[PDB]
RNA sequence: CGCAUGCGCCCGCCGUCCGGCCGACCCGCAGUAGGGGCCGGCCCCCAAGGGCACGUGUCGUUGGCUAAGUCGCCG
RNA sequence: GGCUUGUGGCAGCCAAGCGUUCAUAGCGACGUUGCUUUUUGAUCCUUCGAUGUCGGCUCUUCCUAUCAUUGUGAAGCAGAA
RNA sequence: UUUUUGGUAAGCAGAACUGGCGAUGCGGGAUGAACCGGAAGCCGGGUUACGGUGCCAAACUGCGCGCUAACCUAGAUCCCACAAAGGGUGUUGGUCGAUUAAGACAGCAGC
């Protein structure tokens, strides 16, 4: 039993190319290798499945819907909120945030991590002597 | 293939389910760039085409011998580790000093003998069978091929590997329990660390 | 062009090179397969070729021309005085074959065996195994010896005993330096093999404990030497014409 | 945006003469990689079909034809003539693409693969947009399903860019459909 | 805590000397091919263009009370598509340096 | 031409415990338990509830051919643990009677006097297969078991052990042949 | 594994002096037409793209004290 | 020795006919497609400041287009051959 | 290369037009007087030709579609170092015709 299928309404992540990190909706299927995808901020176009990673989100739309119909369907299902709140979608956001930290911000994060590690190690020691 | 370019004292590669030729070409380039490589579990290397074709190829290799003096080569090594070593030798200018030094930086073993049993082992995606061989196509393990051409240590490696895996499972459970004991520690430390967690929150996965 | 007439080649290519053997004592290249269900028993023995004679016996071979008839057949006499066990060695099965783990020797070693460790026994100080023999004299040393034996019981897969001949008992040989070899122990578990070997330390094992009457055995040794030889005698090629 | 093959309408005629001051005007719909090669193939057919060579002909107009709805999916039928190693043959092919330019690109790629036919050994007789109910090839019919549904059996594992490429990794790829 | 003894600050990245600019049948020692750790594309190479390079090695004799020797160079242009770069040094690097490491400094700085 | 979806389904009886995991099917019934390894098939097995569904996605004609093969094998396992399999063999001879000796708890058979030969032919039944001489019929063997492959393969071993050689097999029809392929 | 040279040799220290490192930190197994974690339903995966580490001082200033914690050395 | 393969040698395709009946168990006329360099020719590229020119004897190794031996299929294979 | 005579044919013999080698290195064709590129004072930089970019070995295991599975040493690049007639219910495309919800085909059943 497979968990994800290519179908009309499936939300997919572009895993390769310039559009990497963007969410698109499969609105029609051309052949085995290509699908017709549409997003609120892009023109409807075809792309190969080799550049797509299917997600668990799936909106309820008809084949090749209008942009207004597509936009409201995504908002109704909270596609953006679900993806960003999910662990998979948060990974992409965190990677961008880490790369965007300046020198001063990295120094602050170092101090927080160093202090966090020191306290955690002390807590573990108590859990060792007591809960041997 | 230009090379990994990483700075490491030593690289330990687990060759399980790696394609022989693609693993050889990548490792040959790493060796030529001055990288020291250790390969373990060479008996689990995979060769495309199936056992029958690979067995026939090795039998043709066994035919080659200096008619007037067979001891003068070619030498037909049967063990999986030596077959991998000879495969890499064909991708290196081993008759030059530069090539000879590159080969001297390579170590190959069947199984995982000490001390490498307690050292992190990496994989090479460009040589992995799961990415390079389409499911349903014929392939054979180098250990299986070596046994049929005169390698008699397959059972010995198999028993030692089972013993190592069981010990690794016990060690894995100890770390698994230790991890469960550490999630409690951070929760207890949560009260003390109020400002610190706020800074790490946007960065935590 | 093809050779005019066909005959088999002279000599065997399976006995090459035809060089002088690198040993004087016959080496056992392979020991009998071990059967754990059988009692511990030695697999080999050393002897000395005394000479040949002939015997007469009445054959019992149904369906043979010799049935109930007498036949004269040559026999060889091999003098086999009992051997003395002086040590035990254990091997571990590894991906690179059998590897020697440890060697444990008996407390007392005869002069004849000690001669095997020297090129000039008389001129030497005869220090062999003197320090080794001392640790049998202390409780801590005895514990160490027993610890080594337990180590063999735990890891060893093949057990062989160190045995030497009592060459002094055959004055005709004119030799005092005894011959030492490893004799594999077959039968029983590894623990039984170690206990079997350690129990015979400094004791004698008669030839009857290894072989018996009417059984087939293999004889290993070095053939008679004959020096530099030509192809006709060495390989059996036919002689060329007189002219 | 960018197509390997472009569709052009090429219009030409024989040079006016005293006998014929208004010679017939011929038009063709030709596929080529650019305008220059479209003109060359136009005179090839006029020379061999209407006996009008470029040396005694006149080029009137050349215009590129663009897909009307490049965002929707259409079924395209292509009637073609090609030369094999032993003669000439006619065949009909169907394709699904957003533009007829893509469908023609698929046709050339397929002919090269399944028949070892080079580009210059193919003549396109006719092209058309076939409605779903009038398609003939099963490779096109099976995607005429309102409830089209299937998994991605084969996936290509790779970093989004070569910046995240490393020779060594601590664990093997984790893949599941 | 480790208790290590060594350089306390690292302001350079390591680069591997791959060889010289060459063809299948000719070699040009005046240019060296260097792989910089962490650089995997031609686009990423643009940041390192003009950066100073140092090939540090040990000689048998002592000069200025040290066995260390340094040959200076810089990154000139990218090589290929996989982040390899072409480098020039005050003197052509010896073939012995193949497989050795060089220090890619962060100066001169354009940022 | 890769079909998007090829699927076939079969009905699981009520008194069968079928367990499927990673193309490893285990069937348990009143007669016993049978297990077969289908990891060599690039198919998708699924239990829906009882029915067994096998699907092939974007598979060539060769790949889809294994869908029915997998179902037939599973059906054989179900019949093996419910009804069993019974293969009957008949001795054929013209002059020399064929003497059979069952031994080892019906797990072995020895054939003597085949075409007058003094050689004794010994065949050992495969796991879970028992051979018994029938009494109702003259010169008949009965092989019983749960796995059809083992029972059928055991009969093949007996048949091929008694091949006539250096003779015209058209006239020298001596041998042991399978006469019925049924179930208990 | 045995025995190992008295004006010699082997070890444990202390100094004298001689010929590539820069955090050179990291042990689950197995599968990939799947594998886990929780209550058939819900979650996790979708590359170490991670985690760990005073990671902060002229290879690192002087003089103290030093709770536990981490780390090195030593029977 | 090299190129060539007419000639020599070996092999295949079509099926008129032979085979009591019956194209193809076994054969293959009329045609037609090849292989081989263990025949002989054709050529004159190497060697004429020299590669010792018949056969046998002796000795090793290699080939298969398999004479015998091992395992099998076919028959106008009852058995034997 | 092309036109072309003798010859079964030849890395054979003899002509026609041009180029080439010989007298000439250099890059490619693994290797080669003639093939492909291209002709050259001694150097630095840039860019290419032919040919290439898994390792040997400078440059992608780059981005796309399909075909092939070789239990014959599957196959792998002008000259070029070979293969034919004839066959395959191997597999992939195409062309013509016939049959089929009024019930075909296979099996089953009594046309
Ligand atoms: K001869
Ligand atoms: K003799
Ligand atoms: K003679
Ligand atoms: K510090
Ligand atoms: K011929
Ligand atoms: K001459
Ligand atoms: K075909
Ligand atoms: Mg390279
Ligand atoms: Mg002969
Ligand atoms: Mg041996
Ligand atoms: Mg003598
Ligand atoms: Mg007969
Ligand atoms: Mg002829
Ligand atoms: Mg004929
Ligand atoms: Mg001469
Ligand atoms: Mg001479
Ligand atoms: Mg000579
Ligand atoms: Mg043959
Ligand atoms: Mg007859
Ligand atoms: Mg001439
Ligand atoms: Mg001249
Ligand atoms: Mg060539
Ligand atoms: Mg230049
Ligand atoms: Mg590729
Ligand atoms: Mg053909």
């Amino acid at each position: 039993p497979f968990k994800r299928f290519v179908e009309i309404g499936r939300v997919a992540l572009i895993n390769y190319g310039k559009d990497y990190g963007r969410l698109v909706v499969i609105v029609d299927v051309i052949d085995q290798n290509r699908a017709l995808v549409d997003a609120p901020d892009m023109v409807r176009s075809q792309m190969n499945f080799k550049r797509l990673s299917l997600t668990d989100i799936k909106i309820d739309i008809k084949r090749i819907p209008k942009k207004k119909t597509l936009v409201e369907a995504m908002e109704a299902a909270d596609v953006k909120t679900k993806w960003e709140n999910s662990s998979w979608g948060r990974k992409l956001i965190v990677q961008k945030r880490r790369a965007a930290l300046n020198d001063f911000d990295r120094f602050k994060l170092m101090l927080a991590k160093i202090k966090r590690a020191g306290v955690v190690r002390q807590e573990l020691a108590k859990l060792k002597k007591i809960a041997a | 293939v230009s090379g990994s370019g990483i700075s490491a004292r030593r690289i330990v590669v687990d060759a399980r389910h790696h394609m022989l030729g693609r693993l050889s070409s990548i490792l040959a380039k790493e060796l030529l760039n001055g990288q020291r490589v250790v390969v373990v579990r060479c008996e689990e290397i995979c060769l495309s085409g199936g056992l029958v074709r690979q067995k026939m190829k090795y039998l043709r290799f066994l035919r080659k011998r200096m008619n007037t003096k067979p001891s003068h080569g070619p030498i037909h090594f049967r063990a999986p580790s030596k077959i991998l070593w000879r495969t890499i030798r064909g991708m290196i200018p081993h008759k030059t000093k530069r090539g000879a030094a590159a080969l001297a930086r390579l170590k190959v073993y069947e199984g995982v003998p000490p001390p490498y049993d307690k050292i992190k082992r990496m994989v090479i995606p460009d040589a992995l069978k799961v990415l390079r061989l389409q499911s349903g196509h014929k392939y054979c393990l180098l250990g299986k091929l070596s046994s049929e051409v005169g390698w008699n240590h397959y059972d010995t490696i198999k028993e030692l590997e089972n013993k190592r895996k069981e010990r690794a499972q016990v060690a894995y459970e100890r770390r698994k329990q230790l991890a469960k004991l550490r999630v409690k520690a951070e929760k207890a430390a949560e009260e003390k660390l109020g400002p610190q967690l706020a800074v790490i929150e946007p960065i935590k996965y | 062009s093809h050779r005019k007439f066909e005959h088999p080649r002279h000599g065997s290519l399976g006995f090459l090179p035809r060089k002088r053997a690198a040993r004087h004592r016959g080496k056992v290249k392979a020991f009998p397969k071990d059967d754990p269900s059988k009692p511990c028993k030695l697999t080999a023995f050393l002897g000395y070729k005394a000479g040949m004679t002939h015997i007469v016996r009445e054959v019992e071979k149904p369906g043979s021309k010799l049935h109930k008839k007498e036949t004269c057949e040559a026999v060889t006499i091999v003098e086999t005085p009992p051997m003395v066990i002086v040590g035990v060695v254990g091997y571990v099965k590894t991906p690179r074959g059998l590897r020697c783990l440890n060697t444990v020797w008996a407390q007392h070693l005869s002069e004849d065996i000690k001669r095997r460790f020297y090129k000039n026994w008389c001129k030497s100080k005869k220090k062999a195994f003197l320090k080794y023999s001392k640790k049998y004299e202390t409780d801590e040393g005895k514990k160490d010896i027993q610890a080594q034996l337990e180590k063999l019981k735990k890891y060893a897969c093949v057990i062989r005993v160190l045995a030497h001949t009592q060459i002094r008992k055959m004055k005709g040989l004119k030799q005092k330096k005894a011959h030492l070899m490893e004799i594999q122990v077959n039968g029983g578990s590894i623990a039984q093999k170690v206990d079997f070997a350690y129990g015979f330390f400094e004791k004698q094992v008669p030839v009857d404990a290894v072989f018996q009457k009417d059984e087939m055995i293999d004889i290993i040794g070095v053939t008679k030497g004959k020096g530099y030889e030509g192809v006709v005698t060495r390989w059996g090629v036919t002689r060329l014409p007189r002219k | 945006v960018t197509y390997k093959f472009h569709q052009y309408q090429v219009v030409g005629r024989a040079l006016p003469s005293e006998n014929d001051e208004h010679p017939k005007i011929y038009r063709m719909k030709l596929w080529a990689t650019n305008e220059v090669r479209a003109k060359s193939k136009f005179w090839y057919f006029l020379r061999k079909l209407k006996k009008v060579k470029k040396s005694n002909g006149q080029m009137l107009a050349i215009n590129e034809i663009f897909e009307k709805y490049p965002t929707t999916i259409k079924n395209y039928g292509i009637w073609l003539r090609y030369q094999s190693r032993t003669g000439y043959h006619n065949m009909y092919k169907e394709y699904r693409d957003t533009t007829l330019n893509g469908a023609v690109e698929q046709m050339y790629t397929e002919m090269a693969s399944r028949h070892r036919v080079r580009h210059h050994c193919i003549q396109i007789i006719k092209t058309a947009t076939i409605p779903a109910k009038l398609c003939k090839r099963e490779s096109t019919k099976q995607f005429h399903d309102s409830k089209i549904k299937f998994p991605l059996v084969f996936k290509k594992v790779r970093p989004p860019s070569r910046k995240l490429k490393t020779t060594y990794k601590a664990t093997k790829p984790n893949l599941f459909m | 805590v480790k208790g290590r003894q060594g350089e306390r600050i690292r302001l350079y990245v390591r680069g591997t000397v791959l060889g010289y600019k060459r063809s299948k049948s000719n070699q040009y020692p005046n240019t060296s091919l260097i792989q910089i750790e962490g650089v995997n594309t031609k686009e990423e190479v643009d940041w390192y263009l003009g950066k100073r390079l140092g090939y540090i090695y040990k000689a048998k004799t002592k000069k200025n009370n040290s066995h260390y020797r340094c040959i200076w160079g810089k990154v000139c242009r990218p090589h290929g598509n996989s982040g390899v770069v072409r480098a020039k040094f005050k003197s052509n690097l010896p073939p012995k340096s193949m497989g050795a490491k060089v220090r890619v400094f962060m100066y001169p700085s354009n940022i | 031409m890769k079909t998007i979806l090829s699927s076939e389904t079969m009905d699981i009886p009520d008194g069968i415990t079928i367990k499927v995991k990673a193309k490893q099917i285990e069937v348990e019934g009143p007669r016993g338990k049978l297990t077969r390894n289908f990891k060599h098939l690039n198919l998708d097995f699924q239990l829906i509830k009882k029915k067994l569904k096998i699907d092939a996605w974007f598979g060539s004609r060769k790949t889809t051919a294994a869908i029915r093969t997998a179902l037939s094998h599973v059906e054989n396992l179900i019949t093996g643990v419910t009804k069993g399999y019974r293969y009957k063999m008949r001795f054929v001879y013209a002059h020399f009677p064929i003497n059979a000796s069952i031994s080892g708890g019906n797990k072995s058979i020895e054939i003597r006097n085949f075409l007058g030969e003094k050689k004794v032919r010994k065949v050992d039944m495969l796991d879970g297969v028992t051979v018994v001489r029938s009494e109702k019929v003259k010169d008949e063997l009965v092989l019983d078991g749960n796995d059809i492959e083992l029972v059928s393969r055991s009969a093949a071993l007996i048949n091929q052990k008694c091949h006539v050689k250096n003779k015209d097999i058209r006239k020298f029809l001596d041998g042991i042949y399978v006469s019925e392929k049924g179930r208990i």
